[PDB]
């Protein structure tokens, strides 16, 4: 009576290991700890979302609005936390996009879940009505897509596009963002149309270099790398012109070391006398091939030896340092070079041409300038950001990071295959959903029909970080899908989407004009994994912790 | 959901405290069923005191061991409950209990709701209801056999000492009752009967008196201790004052009045003692072996004992409560308070009144009486648990005897009528079921569960049950056909089967009427209860 | 496969509680335990026996080689030993003597019961086996008393029963510590022809009183008491008064007070002369009344006032404390006379005699010397004993103690008889109870077979105390009873042993009968107890 028996036979694991199960609302609490990371991520969407601030046990400081990157350096603690959480990094690495997509989507699918849950739906039941109302959403996505992108490139056409999903990521001015990311993917494009040539597209060829100080309206594209280097002999702005003629050397330019035992051996005095005369005319024969095939730099993979700068400073030919690996591999894209380990004479075939190398200041450091010209094409262009501070920087590099991967999203697919936004996608499956769960007779149409209500959180969560009433705004965005279609064909009602702010009453009219729009490939994928993510969940009938 | 209330608080939902209410009256019954039956285990009770107590009975062992599992404390408040209106059946109700948890958690493991398996409990215990008025006897108590008394007493002697101690318990509990008894008014009360606690010559030579015995000696030596012709004289009033209500004081103005205001103080006392020296006399004067007693329930001032010992008045003080009313049963006295109104005819009568010296104190013996309404029991013993041993012993022979007055239905022990009810729950067709297959549970979990208590007596005999039982069943049914009506118990010596009437066993019926109706409750509100929760403010 | 599951009943009572059952431990172990304090009683026993030093929490000593008193004064922790030392309380508090014999007899009823667990005997038929066994005992005990007396008077006659007792504590001395026993009981018994109806005799009668310095052979018999005070007021007058009259009052002496607190109240100066004069008359008057009645003694239990002090000095009349009431009964049995809580006047048949009463010095402390010559005593008596240690003769009063119980015991039922000592009785009821055995067959045989075992740790402690070998002169004492003269043998301590037979009717050395019988029901029912207590239920502390 004084103390309870304490859960006997309960010696049969450790006392850190602890039993949860779907039992004595522990599914409930379950999807209660979605929601205390669910509203975290709810401010963040739109392009009215608030960034957040997270503090590593580093100190290392990342705003950013991306539910994919904030969960990062969060520290999970409850699994079926992790299971969101690793839903929406995947859905960063493999389309690049729609990331805070899946993180709302997944938890309001548990949020209606709890109402169905109380009303007695077994597991299984709740499950076969996810999988069967999404397959019947996918079908309805193609249905509703309008308009391509057809061409690949095009100065109005990525405009429609890129703008769109950098416009949620750091809002700021819109055309400034806009040209400088669809700058630097016209460079990268290989176009030769008419060729019928297989398309295609790299996402780690757009490099972002982080500079702080200035504007971002100073801000440029610039066709080759930029690295923070220092030459070592001399600068040289290279005013000649007639371009040059680059070779790139993966291995260091010294005397070849024997890799066991590399030692000096003298037996006499008459050895010793020469042997200091014998390396300078190692390298004067080495070098001097280079310099006779008229090879103005040289990219080194490694440290360059004393003796070997000499002659190179000789011939006015200029040194660079690429250090790992990586940034050397990017560098013989821009020029079409074929790096070799030997230090002999570079076939003329794998020569690279670069016309320009200039050295300014920019954020107080040299920095080396590869830029290329309009004749000469090169790849894997760079982006110069400037800013105030170092953490807008980083989400802006993210940000274009985004824009990016929606080229690849042009590639694999048929074409853009573009879908209305503002949220009319998501508010136009609600009224599809609803006729697809009348027509299915039994007891699964209840996790059907909430399927779709699932949906209402993209225009309430628009709506609400807009500053406007979700009462008034949404209920008077029904009225152009309640009245369905007409007896005549040609309805643009299906451009009706969401405002922040301005003057509120639904409005930007259709958002044709608005020329904003949501990729196909995106919402696939989108879909599919937050369905999952709270399906995983809704799976586990019992949860087992260790340690705590 | 119960931490998000009390960070402190712990609960036990659904089978998680279902196992506890199993394992916890199944750990209690296992260290109390080795004391079932004549042949089971002797417990001995050391506190940290150094106190050793032995006893067979579970009232005592319940109440000196402190029970820290809750399941249990309902067992134990169960058996407690049995004991004070029986005085029996603490081991039998625990035995049944643990049996009916663990018989109806079996069918909890097949998909069977509790809710329906309550319902087999009580439907079952309604029936073995009108089989037991069915199988008890009814007995004629006009004749007052010794016989007949002296088996019943014996029986509930045997599983409690050994059966050399037992036949010289066995007419002492049988004279228990004797001269008490009532034909028309049936009011039959055993707390007339005084248990006395003395270490003399050996718990086996004890004996019976048919008179009241004290524990109050003689406190002057010219007292005579033995008295052939005693008129006892009950007085409640206090001869030595403790205290006066209002408070006052002497003031003397010369030294002649200290002697005089310490004999205004002799007066009150004189006053009280003069009309009880008139009342000796009353009767006879110079007459030889006829004395006077008074007992008296107050203290009695010592400055007054010389003025009984003149008279050879033997006089005793400090008097219980409850002796007051044997006085009247025993002496045949009325109980006086004052000393105002005195008479021959409220003085009691007695034929040996004699006092002997054990060790430091006297004792008061008083016996040879003409009709005495009370008697005691004078329990010796050779240590201070032999005290204890032979109290528990006789407390519980005492509400054996008195049954059989109280009710003159017997019916037979030795395991014969918890047999009976198995094969009659059995089957019970269309008589009571009040659905099709839920109660049917319920009622087979209650049947078996009746068999642990004649398999748990040849358990401490070293035997086998399901042999001795195997038998059982084989007479039972050749007795159906044959048109005689047999009792079939159990027999611990050659582990076979026996006849209860003829072997002397009989059970009390309020002791198994009690049992049956106060195990089903606590078992039934222990399967019905899926949390075990823990809650409050230290 | 680290940690014990801990059974499901570790929270069921409390883990404070142990359990020790059948097969779970006791079982011949727990008389393993009792065998330790068992050997300590063992080296005990005897004229030979050696003493125990006991040093309670308190600090005092008390040295004795009684069981009954060493297990007093020892805590112990296991149980199963107070049921032994229970055992021996009752052997001291009724009969007064064996207390040695219970403890060792009963002991070694549990380690022959070893053998008969040890072949799968169980403990229902042991109890049996004793209790049949203890029945045929007694019954034999009868036949082989020789030393039936009717006297109970004679001096001589207590050498055969007090004498024995006393061979046994302190052995030095043997007429010494007899006769000073022997001569106190001479007092306390009343002279008369022929004295029937068992007259009664209780162990207040005879009392010690400890006087340290001197030799034990300088001790003598007092018929009065001695105490330890200070008298007060006049030299005493030795014979010159020879028989006075002694007043015992129980309350003090002084101006009669009610139990209320009063206080004087004076409302004029006439009455204040008059007050100091008053409290001298007012008590002179009861004072006056007792020295005309011839009064030389008056004793007041309670404390006495200076003014009642004042008068009694001038009269010679004496004064004496005696603040125990205890003691002050026994006063009173000296001189026969009434214990008066008035004062009044003495009256001549509630006074007593007392023949002459001295203040000396026995140890170097001046005490008061109740002896009376002459005259009658009833009951009443005294032994002064003189030792150099306290310890020491703390067992010579246990020893007297012991001396004056057998008087008890003697002298409340018909009779306590003899028997024979030395080993004698205890071989006898060996071929006794070996023969019973072949009687009547059956499962008993075995525990009536160990139960004549266990008699034969009485007579050879006698010799292994002596320092004799067990092998040789037990085995020849049975070889002497083939065969009056074959129930004398008996066990020989000595350097003479080496024949092993000495006539026990030479020394006189005979035990009571009715101190056997006690003996061995109490021991039988105490080894009976430790086999029938199947589990054992301990507590926390
Ligand atoms: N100015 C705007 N007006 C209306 N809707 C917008 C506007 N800017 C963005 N949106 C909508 O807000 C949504 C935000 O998408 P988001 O979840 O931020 O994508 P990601 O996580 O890949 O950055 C887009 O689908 C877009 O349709
Ligand atoms: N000698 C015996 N032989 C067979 N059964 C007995 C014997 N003595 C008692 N019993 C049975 O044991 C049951 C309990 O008896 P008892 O031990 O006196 O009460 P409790 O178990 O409450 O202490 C009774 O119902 C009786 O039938
Ligand atoms: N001088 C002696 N010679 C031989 N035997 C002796 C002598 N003195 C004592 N004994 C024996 O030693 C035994 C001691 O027994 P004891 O412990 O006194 O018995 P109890 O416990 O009844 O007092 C006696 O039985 C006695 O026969
Ligand atoms: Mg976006
Ligand atoms: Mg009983
Ligand atoms: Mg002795």
């Amino acid at each position: 009576s004084l103390r309870l028996p304490q859960n006997p036979n309960a010696g049969l694991f450790k006392q850190g290991y602890n039993s949860y199960s779907n039992a004595d609302g522990q599914i409930i609490k379950s999807i209660a700890a979605i929601r205390e990371l669910h509203q975290m991520c709810l401010t963040s969407m739109g392009p009215c979302g608030r960034n957040k601030i997270i503090v590593n046990h580093l100190g290392k400081i990342i705003i950013t609005n991306d539910a994919a990157t904030m969960l990062r350096e969060l520290d999970i603690v409850h699994p079926a936390v992790k299971v969101l959480v690793m839903a929406t990094e995947q859905q960063k690495i493999d389309m690049g996009d729609g990331t805070n997509l899946v993180m709302i989507l997944a938890g309001e699918l548990l949020n209606v879940s709890e109402k169905l849950i109380s009303m007695g739906l077994s597991a299984v039941e709740i499950i076969q009505g996810y999988n069967m109302a999404r397959k019947f959403t996918l079908k309805e996505l193609d249905e509703m897509v309008v308009g391509e992108i057809t061409d690949k490139n095009d100065k109005n056409e990525l405009l429609k596009m890129i703008k769109p999903v950098i416009s949620s990521k750091k809002y700021g001015s819109e055309d400034i963002l806009s040209e400088l990311v669809s700058e630097a993917v016209s460079h990268v494009l290989p176009v030769a149309q008419q060729a019928g040539e297989i398309p295609y597209f790299n996402v780690d060829s757009i490099r972002v270099v982080k500079i702080m100080g200035g504007s971002l309206s100073n801000s440029t594209v610039i066709k080759g790398m930029v690295f923070n280097r220092e030459p070592e002999g001399h600068v040289k702005s290279l005013s000649e012109d007639k371009k040059h003629k680059v070779a790139v050397f993966t291995c260091p330019l010294d005397i070849a070391n024997t890799e066991t035992k590399g030692t000096v051996l003298l037996h006499n005095a008459q050895e010793m006398l020469d042997f200091s005369k014998g390396e300078e005319k190692q390298i004067d024969a080495m070098m001097k091939e280079i310099a006779d095939m008229g090879v103005e730099c040289i990219v080194a993979g490694a440290g360059v030896g004393e003796l070997a700068l000499h002659y190179l400073n000789r011939y006015g030919i200029l040194v660079l340092k690429v250090p790992s690996k990586f940034e050397l591999r990017r560098l013989c894209r821009v020029c079409g070079a074929t790096p070799l380990p030997r230090l002999g004479a570079p076939t003329p075939e794998e020569l690279g041409l670069v016309e320009t190398v200039k050295t300014m200041e920019i954020g107080g450091d040299r920095v080396t300038v590869f830029k290329q010209e309009q004749g000469e094409i090169s790849r894997t262009s760079t982006i110069i950001l400037r800013g105030a501070t170092q953490n807008n920087l980083d989400d802006i590099e993210r940000a274009i990071d985004d824009g990016v991967a929606a080229v690849k999203g042009l590639m694999k697919p048929s074409g853009g295959k573009l879908l209305p936004g503002a949220g009319a996608t998501e508010i136009e499956l609600i009224s599809r959903i609803t006729k697809y769960g009348e027509r299915t007779p039994g007891l699964l149409q209840l996790a059907i029909k909430q399927f779709a209500v699932a949906f209402e959180v993209v225009p309430r969560t628009l709506a609400e970080t807009a500053g406007l009433d979700v009462n008034e705004v949404l209920p008077n965005l029904y009225a152009a899908h309640n009245v369905t279609e007409p007896g005549a064909v040609k309805t643009d009602h299906l451009y009706k989407g969401v405002d922040i702010d301005g003057e509120s009453d639904e409005g930007v009219k259709d958002i044709r004009e608005e020329n904003i729009y949501d990729m196909l490939a995106t919402k696939k994928f989108a879909i599919n994994v937050a369905t999952e993510a709270a399906t995983t969940v809704l799976s586990i009938d019992q949860i087992i912790m260790a340690k705590k | 959901s119960l931490q998000l209330l009390n960070p402190k608080a712990e609960s036990l939902r659904r089978d998680a405290a279902l196992k506890v209410n199993v394992t916890s009256a199944e750990g209690l019954q296992s260290v109390l069923e080795t004391n079932l039956g004549p042949k089971g285990t002797l417990k001995m009770l050391v506190d940290g005191a150094g106190n050793i107590k032995l006893t067979k009975d579970g009232k005592v062992l319940l109440t000196e061991m402190q029970i820290q599992s809750p399941t249990a404390v309902l067992i134990a408040r169960a058996a407690a409950a049995q004991d004070e209106i029986t005085g029996d059946g603490t081991t039998t109700v625990v035995c049944l209990v643990g049996e009916l948890l663990r018989q109806a958690h079996r069918f909890i493991q097949e998909g069977v709701h509790p809710r329906i398996i309550t319902d087999g409990f009580e439907i079952a215990r309604k029936e073995s209801m009108k089989f037991l008025d069915e199988f008890k006897i009814s007995k004629t108590n006009l004749s007052n056999d010794r016989e007949f008394l002296l088996q019943v007493a014996r029986s509930s002697l045997l599983t409690k000492v050994d059966a050399d101690l037992t036949e010289v318990l066995t007419p002492i509990v049988t004279d228990a009752v004797l001269s008490v008894y009532d034909a028309q008014a049936d009011n039959l009360d055993l707390h007339m009967v005084e248990i006395m606690q003395m270490q003399h010559l050996s718990p086996k030579d004890t004996t019976f008196i048919k008179g009241l015995v004290l524990d109050h000696g003689g406190r002057h030596p010219d007292m005579p201790t033995r008295v052939k012709n005693a008129y006892v004289l009950i007085l409640n009033v206090s001869l030595e004052y403790e205290k006066t209500e209002v408070n006052s004081g002497f003031f003397y103005s010369s030294a002649d009045q200290r002697d005089k205001l310490a004999a205004s103080e002799r007066k009150f006392v004189d006053a009280k003692l003069k009309k009880i020296i008139d009342l000796k006399n009353e009767v006879c004067g110079m007459d030889p072996d006829k004395g006077f007693v008074i007992i008296n329930q107050k203290g009695i001032d010592p400055m007054s004992l010389d003025v009984f010992a003149k008279h050879n008045i033997l006089a005793l003080r400090r008097a219980k409560r409850r002796n007051m009313e044997r006085l009247q049963l025993v002496t045949g006295g009325e109980a006086q308070n004052s000393v105002e109104d005195l008479s021959p005819q409220i003085l009691g009568f007695s034929g040996l009144v004699y006092q002997e010296t054990i060790g430091e104190e006297k004792f008061t013996y008083v016996t040879e009486n003409t009709d005495p309404k009370s008697c005691t029991i004078l329990i010796k013993g050779s240590t201070h648990y032999a005290l204890a041993q032979t109290k528990d012993a006789v407390r519980d022979g005492l509400r054996a005897v008195a049954n059989v007055l109280k009710d003159k239905n017997i019916i037979p022990g030795a395991g014969a009528f918890y047999i009976a009810l198995s094969r009659y729950l059995r089957s019970a067709n269309m008589n009571k079921l009040g659905a099709k297959g839920k109660t049917k549970t319920g009622i087979e979990a209650f049947a078996e569960a009746l068999l642990v208590i004649p398999k748990t007596l040849v358990k401490n005999s070293g035997f086998d049950p399901l042999d001795v039982l195997a038998m059982v069943e084989d007479e039972l049914d050749d007795a159906q056909d044959s048109d005689e009506t047999r009792y079939v118990g159990v027999d611990l010596n050659i582990g076979d089967s026996c006849d209860p009437t003829i072997e002397g066993i009989w059970d009390s019926y309020r002791v198994l009427r009690n049992a049956i109706t106060g195990a089903t409750g606590i078992a039934s509100n222990l399967l019905l209860c899926d949390e075990l929760l823990r809650a409050g403010r230290s």
